[PDB]
RNA sequence: CAUUGGAGGGCAAGUCUGGUGCCAGCAGCCGCGGUAAUUCCAGCUCCAAUAGCGUAUAUUAAAGUUGCUGCAGUUAAAAAG
RNA sequence: ACGAUCAGAUACCGUCGUAGUUCCGACCAUAAACGAUGCCGACCGGCGAUGCGGCGGCGUUAUUCCCAUGACCCGCCGGGCAGCUUCCGGGAAACCAAAGUCUUUGGGUUCCGGGGGGAGUAUGGUUGCAAAGCUGAAACUUAAAGGAAUUGACGGAAGGGCAC
C-alpha cells in the first residue's frame, strides 16, 4: 500500500526476495490467484507478483496495525514447517501465538479450557489449518492466510501471495513482515537495517 | 450473584453498550444466554407449544427422549423460539425457556401500505421456507387481525405482528418445520433491498474497538 | 510378563517427571522410595507400577529430544537453541542465478539484482496424463 | 428510517456491505467489518483514522474476499500501486 | 409375484374368449 | 428458434446477480430491453450502461446494483384492462413501497403508477423488485 | 435411489454393449458390466523351475509365459474372492486387485 | 407439455376437461353409473319393509355381534 | 322448572362411581367394553349453542387434492423404445 | 427323456435331446425397450484424465527437409465422450452442474399421473393365423396403501480379535 517508494518497491527487499526465491510459486494454478502474477515459465511454475505480494502484505500490516490494543489476536499453525516462524512472530510482537497442535472448540466451544478470545485470525495456510479457519468462518473474526498458485483459497480476506512450502520463502516473510507492520507501527522510522538475518526464520532441526 | 463469562456479555454487564444495535450491526455469535436476559428484565411473555417424545429402538425397553417447544416475544418486535430436548419434561421446559431467551431476533416492521402511526406487520409480501413448508406472508391493515393457524398466530402477535394474511403451500400439520418456516420469514425481513435502504453506514466501531479498555483484562 | 498400563499411573507420571523430575530417582528401587514419601495413594499396588514407570521415564529422559516425556531440561535446551544466532545470510546465500522471464517480470518493476541469467528453457513434456 | 408523519420503514440501519453492493440479513457471521490503520505518509507510520471493510458474509466461501478488498483498497486510496 | 398374477389373468382370457365363443 | 430476449435478459442477469459481478454482458437486445433498462434507471436499480454495437444482435453491458431483487418476464402478453391493475399489483410483485409493474401500451414506455397517472393501460411485459 | 454411480458398467454415451460370459461360473453378463483381470505368470505357479533347470538340456530357458485376460462375473468374484465391498462412499474411490 | 401461449384455448380448455375426467369429485357426480347404482335412487330416508332381523358379525380385533335388519 | 348434542384426544368438559365383562353399546378417526371401562347403562358434577340441536343426503370454502392465476413425471401413480 | 439330489425334485446337478439357435422372404410389436429422468435454447466452479477438426509455435522425432508433412510436445477454440471435488441452488433424503437459474411462482412446445384395490378386467372397435398389441370403464371393499432416512436384531454375505 502507501504512496510512500520506502515502503514501496526498493532493492532493499529484492536483494533478499531473489535469494530465497520468492519469484516461483508451484505449477498448477486455482482460480482465484489470476490478481497476482506477471510472466510464465516455459518450464511449469508460474512466478508469482512480488510487487503485489508486497501490496497486499503492506495492507496485511495495516490489518496487524489497527489492532488497537495488542493482547487479542491469534497467529496459529499447526505444521513445524512455519511453528517457528509463528513463535518467534508472536513473541516479539505481543499477540499470543498456537503452533503444532490445535484443540477444536478453543475459540469456538462456549465453554472450554484455553478459552482463548482471538480478535484477528493468522494462518500460516490455509491447507495447514482446515479446522481453524473454519472456526474463524463461524466466529466474526477476519482471516490473514499465505496464497499459492496451487492453494486453496477459500474464506481468505487478506492474502499474501507467495509460496508457502518452503522454509526460506516462509521465513523471508515472516522475517521482513516483522519490520514491516512495525514500521507502519512507527517504532522504526527508517533508521537502521534491522540486525537480525533470514536464517532465523527458516525452520531448524535444533542442534546448536 | 451472577456472572458473566464471555467477553461481549460481560460488556453487557459492563452496560457501556445500551442496545441489541451494537449487535445487530455486526451478527455478532452472541454465546451466552444473559446477554438478553440483561438486555429485559421482566415482560418476557412467553408460551410452552408443544411436547413430542422421539425414541430409538433397542432389544430392551427402547430409550426415549422428549423434545419441548416454546416461544417468547414482547407484542412490540422481539420473538424467539426454544427447542429442546430432554430426558424429562422438565428440563425440555427450562432447555426451551433458555434457547427461546438467546435466540431473540427482532424484527424490521412496516405497514400495510399506509405511512403513517406505529409498525404492525411484515414491510410487504414475503415468504418464508424450510422442511417441505413454504409460508407466505402479506400484511394486512388495522381491524383486519390476525388471519393464521395457532402457530403462526401466536409466533406472529407475540413477533409483534398484529394483523396479517398468512399462506401455506406446504403441510402445516408438521407443526415443528412449520414453526421454523413462519419464523424465518420473520427472521429475513432485513434481506429485501428498497430505496428506504442503498446507503453506506458510518461503521460505529466494534464494541471491541471503541471499548477495548475492559476488554484487554484476561 | 507384564500389562500395559493405567491412567492412574499416566496422570501420576506426568505429573511428577513435570515438577519432581528434577529430584526424581535414575532407577527403579530410588523411584519406588521417592514415592513413598512424595506419593499419596491408598495401596502399594499404584506405588509398585508407578516406579516402574518412572524406571521407563528415566530410560527415556537422557534418550535424545524425546516426545513422550516433558521436563525443564528439555523446554529450555530447545527454547535455548531455538534463541539462536543467524549466520551471515541476509544475501541468504552466495552468487544467484536467476531467469530471463524473472529479468523480464522485474523490467515492469524496474528492478535487478545480482544476476547471471539462468537459462532452463526447453522442454521435455510435462505432468504425466 | 423512521420519517416524520411516520413512514417508518427501518427499526434500524442494518450493517451495509459495500464490498459487493448488497444487503445482509440480521443474523450473519462472515459479514466482519474489519478496520485499517491509516499511514501519516511521512514515515509510512499508523495514525487514528480508519480504512473500513464489511463484505458480506457469503462471498468469503467463493473465496472472493481478498480480490474484494483489493479492489476496495485500490478504491480508498490507501494502495495505490497497479501494474 | 405379478408375473404370474399375469399369467393366471392370460389363461382365465382364453378360457373366458373360448367358453364365449363356443355357443 | 432462440426467441424472447426480453426474458433472456431477465434471466441472464438474475443468473450473474445473485453470483455478485458488478456489470453484465447479454449477447442480444433490443430497443424496447432498452427502453425496460430505461425504466429501471428512472428508479435508479441499475447505473448507466454501454450499448455494444455489432449490427448482428446487439450486446448490451449494465452494472448490476445493489437496489434489485429480481423482474419478470410474462409471455403470453396480456393487456391490463384498467380495472385490473390493482389486482396485477397487489398479486405479483412484493412491495408498494418499491417496484412497479410495467405496461407497453399507447402512451409510451412506462410503469403501471405513471400509467395509472396518464390513465391508460396495456400488455403487461414486466414488475420488477 | 441406486447405490451405484454407473450401476457397474461403463456404458456412457454408447448403445447396448457386448456380452461375455464368465469362466468360473459359465454365466453371460454385458462387458462393461464384467471384470476384467490381465494374469501372467510361468507354467509351475511355484519356483519349480529350479528344479527344471537343474536337469536341463539348456542351463534354463527364456520361459515363455502364459498370459490371459481373466474373467469373472460380479457374483463368481463374490464367491472367488477377486474383490469384497467398500463403504458408502468407500465404493467411489477405487484399488483393484494387483 | 406444459405450454403457456395465448389464443391456445382450443388445446387448453379441451385438454383441461378431459384431464379432469379423473377426479372421483368429477366421476361420482357426472356420469350416469352413480346415480343409477346408488343402492337408492337417492334420498335422505329409505323407507321400506322389514324382512327379516338377524345379527351381523364384526372382526375380530373388535370382536361384536350387531343388530341388523334387511330391509 | 327449557331444552336439544356431549363428558376420552382429535374437538370445548370428570385420570368420575356401581355395575357388565369384548357382553350389550360407543366410536363419522383412533380405538374404547377381553373386572383395577375417562368411550357402554344410570347418579351427581362439568362441557357447546340455545328455543335449539343435530341426524342423513345433495352444494360450496378450506384447495396450490385441477393448477388460468397455479400442479407433478428418479425414487411416491406418473416420460410413447 | 435318462443317473444322482432329496420325504414332493415334476427342479437344481450330471448325460442325450425335437422345436429353437442359422440363412432368405412376409409376418409377430412386445421388457428392467432403465440414465426408470422428453425435445429445442441460453447461462452458472474448477480441474485429474478424453476424441476429432481448425488453430500459437520452445524443445523431441521422420522422410534429401528448414518450407510439403506422422508420432510427439505445452496448449486456445467448437460442439462432441466423461470422472473428480466445490453450498451455485434446489428436494423429504439418497443425491444429481442438473433432478439449478420456482411463490423472488411464466423462453417455446408433443406424451402424461389424480388414494389404495377392483383392473389393464368386462364390454365394443381395430390389426394378428396364432399367442396378443392399441384402445378402456363400471358396480363394488377400503382410511390405508407408499417412499426416504436413524436405531435394535437377522445374514449358511463377507472381512477381524477372542471361549476349552
Amino acid at each position: 500500500s502507501g504512496a510512500l517508494d520506502v515502503l514501496q518497491m526498493k532493492e532493499e527487499d529484492v536483494l533478499k526476495f531473489l535469494a530465497a526465491g520468492t519469484h516461483l510459486g508451484g505449477t498448477n494454478l486455482d482460480f482465484q490467484m489470476e490478481q497476482y502474477i506477471y510472466k510464465r515459465k516455459s518450464d511449469g511454475i508460474y512466478i508469482i507478483n512480488l510487487k503485489r505480494t508486497w501490496e497486499k502484505l503492506l495492507l496485511a500490516a495495516r490489518a496487524i496495525v489497527a489492532i488497537e490494543n495488542p493482547a487479542d489476536v491469534s497467529v496459529i499453525s499447526s505444521r513445524n514447517t512455519g511453528q517457528r516462524a509463528v513463535l518467534k512472530f508472536a513473541a516479539a510482537t505481543g499477540a499470543t501465538p498456537i503452533a503444532g497442535r490445535f484443540t477444536p472448540g478453543t475459540f469456538t466451544n462456549q465453554i472450554q479450557t484455553a478459552f482463548r478470545e482471538p480478535r484477528l485470525l493468522v494462518v500460516t495456510d490455509p491447507r495447514a489449518d482446515h479446522q481453524p479457519l473454519t472456526e474463524a468462518s463461524y466466529v466474526n473474526l477476519p482471516t490473514i492466510a499465505l496464497c499459492n498458485t496451487d492453494s486453496p483459497l477459500r474464506y481468505v480476506d487478506i492474502a499474501i501471495p507467495c509460496n508457502n512450502k518452503g522454509a526460506h520463502s516462509v521465513g523471508l516473510m515472516w522475517w521482513m513482515l516483522a519490520r514491516e507492520v512495525l514500521r507502519m507501527r512507527g517504532t522504526i522510522s527508517r533508521e537502521h537495517p534491522w540486525e537480525v538475518m533470514p536464517d532465523l526464520y527458516f525452520y531448524r532441526d535444533p542442534e546448536e | 450473584e451472577w456472572m458473566p463469562v464471555t467477553k461481549l456479555g460481560r460488556l453487557m454487564k459492563d452496560v457501556k453498550i445500551k442496545s441489541l444495535e451494537e449487535i445487530y450491526l455486526f451478527s455478532l455469535p452472541i454465546k451466552e444466554s444473559e446477554i438478553i436476559d440483561f438486555f429485559l428484565g421482566a415482560s418476557l411473555k412467553d408460551e410452552v407449544l408443544k411436547i413430542m417424545p422421539v425414541q430409538k429402538q433397542t432389544r430392551a425397553g427402547q430409550r426415549t427422549r422428549f423434545k419441548a417447544f416454546v416461544a417468547i416475544g414482547d407484542y412490540n418486535g422481539h420473538v424467539g423460539l426454544g427447542v429442546k430436548c430432554s430426558k424429562e419434561v422438565a428440563t425440555a421446559i427450562r432447555g426451551a425457556i433458555i434457547l427461546a431467551k438467546l435466540s431473540i431476533v427482532p424484527v424490521r416492521r412496516g405497514y400495510w401500505g399506509n405511512k403513517i402511526g406505529k409498525p404492525h406487520t411484515v414491510p410487504c409480501k414475503v415468504t418464508g421456507r424450510c422442511g417441505s413448508v413454504l409460508v407466505r406472508l402479506i400484511p394486512a391493515p388495522r381491524g383486519t387481525g390476525i388471519v393464521s393457524a395457532p402457530v403462526p398466530k401466536k409466533l406472529l402477535m407475540m413477533a409483534g405482528i398484529d394483523d396479517c394474511y398468512t399462506s401455506a403451500r406446504g403441510c402445516t400439520a408438521t407443526l415443528g418445520n412449520f414453526a421454523k418456516a413462519t419464523f424465518d420469514a420473520i427472521s429475513k425481513t432485513y434481506s429485501y433491498l428498497t430505496p428506504d435502504l442503498w446507503k453506506e453506514t458510518v461503521f460505529t466501531k466494534s464494541p471491541y474497538q471503541e471499548f477495548t479498555d475492559h476488554l484487554v483484562k484476561t | 510378563m507384564g500389562r500395559v498400563r493405567t491412567k492412574t499411573v499416566k496422570k501420576a507420571a506426568r505429573v511428577i517427571i513435570e515438577k519432581y523430575y528434577t529430584r526424581l530417582g535414575n532407577d527403579f528401587h530410588t523411584n519406588k522410595r521417592v514415592c513413598e514419601e512424595i506419593a499419596i495413594i491408598p495401596s502399594k499396588k499404584l506405588r509398585n507400577k508407578i516406579a516402574g514407570y518412572v524406571t521407563h521415564l528415566m530410560k527415556r529422559i537422557q534418550r535424545g529430544p524425546v516426545r513422550g516425556i516433558s521436563i525443564k531440561l528439555q523446554e529450555e535446551e530447545r527454547e535455548r537453541r531455538d534463541n539462536y544466532v543467524p549466520e551471515v545470510s541476509a544475501l541468504d546465500q552466495e552468487i544467484i542465478e536467476v531467469d530471463p522471464d524473472t529479468k523480464e517480470m522485474l523490467k515492469l518493476l524496474d528492478f535487478g539484482s545480482l544476476s547471471n541469467l539462468q537459462v532452463t528453457q526447453p522442454t521435455v513434456g510435462m505432468n504425466f496424463k | 428510517m423512521q420519517s416524520n408523519a411516520g413512514e417508518f420503514v427501518d427499526l434500524y440501519v442494518p450493517r451495509k456491505c459495500s464490498a459487493s453492493n448488497r444487503i445482509i440479513g440480521a443474523k450473519d457471521h462472515a459479514s466482519i467489518p474489519m478496520n485499517v490503520a491509516e499511514v501519516d505518509k511521512v514515515t509510512g507510520r499508523f495514525n487514528g483514522q480508519s480504512k473500513t471493510y464489511a463484505i458480506c458474509g457469503a462471498i468469503r466461501r467463493m473465496g472472493e474476499s481478498d480480490d474484494s478488498i483489493l479492489r476496495l483498497a485500490k478504491s480508498h486510496g490507501i494502495v495505490s500501486q497497479n501494474f | 409375484r405379478a408375473k404370474w398374477r399375469k399369467k393366471r389373468m392370460r389363461r382365465l382370457k382364453r378360457k373366458r374368449r373360448k367358453m364365449r365363443q363356443r355357443s | 428458434v432462440r426467441m424472447n430476449v426480453l426474458a433472456d435478459a431477465l434471466k441472464s442477469i438474475n443468473n450473474a446477480e445473485k453470483r455478485g459481478k458488478r456489470q453484465v454482458l447479454i449477447r442480444p437486445c433490443s430497443k424496447v430491453i432498452v427502453r425496460f433498462l430505461t425504466v429501471m434507471m428512472k428508479h435508479g436499480y441499475i447505473g448507466e450502461f454501454e450499448i455494444i454495437d455489432d449490427h448482428r444482435a446487439g450486446k448490451i453491458v449494465v452494472n448490476l446494483t445493489g437496489r434489485l431483487n429480481k423482474c419478470g418476464v410474462i409471455s403470453p402478453r396480456f393487456d391490463v384492462q384498467l380495472k385490473d391493475l390493482e389486482k396485477w399489483q397487489n398479486n405479483l410483485l412484493p412491495s408498494r413501497q418499491f417496484g412497479f409493474i410495467v405496461l407497453t401500451t399507447s402512451a409510451g414506455i412506462m410503469d403501471h403508477e405513471e400509467a395509472r397517472r396518464k390513465h391508460t393501460g396495456g400488455k403487461i411485459l414486466g414488475f420488477f423488485f | 435411489t441406486k447405490k451405484r454411480r454407473n450401476n457397474g458398467r461403463a456404458k456412457k454415451g454408447r448403445g447396448h454393449v457386448q456380452p461375455i460370459r464368465c469362466t468360473n461360473c459359465a454365466r453371460c453378463v454385458p462387458k462393461d458390466k464384467a471384470i476384467k483381470k490381465f494374469v501372467i505368470r510361468n507354467i509351475v505357479e511355484a519356483a519349480a523351475v529350479r528344479d527344471i533347470s537343474e536337469a536341463s538340456v539348456f542351463d534354463a530357458y527364456v520361459l515363455p509365459k502364459l498370459y490371459v485376460k481373466l474373467h469373472y462375473c460380479v457374483s463368481c468374484a463374490i464367491h472367488s474372492k477377486v474383490v469384497r465391498n467398500r463403504s458408502r462412499e468407500a465404493r467411489k474411490d477405487r484399488t483393484p486387485p494387483p | 407439455g406444459k405450454c403457456r401461449g395465448l389464443r391456445t384455448a382450443r388445446k387448453l380448455r379441451s385438454h383441461r376437461r378431459d384431464q379432469k375426467w379423473h377426479d372421483k369429485q368429477y366421476k361420482k357426480a357426472h356420469l350416469g353409473t352413480a346415480l343409477k347404482a346408488n343402492p337408492f335412487g337417492g334420498a335422505s330416508h329409505a323407507k321400506g319393509i322389514v324382512l327379516e332381523k338377524v345379527g351381523v358379525e364384526a372382526k375380530q380385533p373388535n370382536s361384536a355381534i350387531r343388530k341388523c335388519v334387511r330391509v
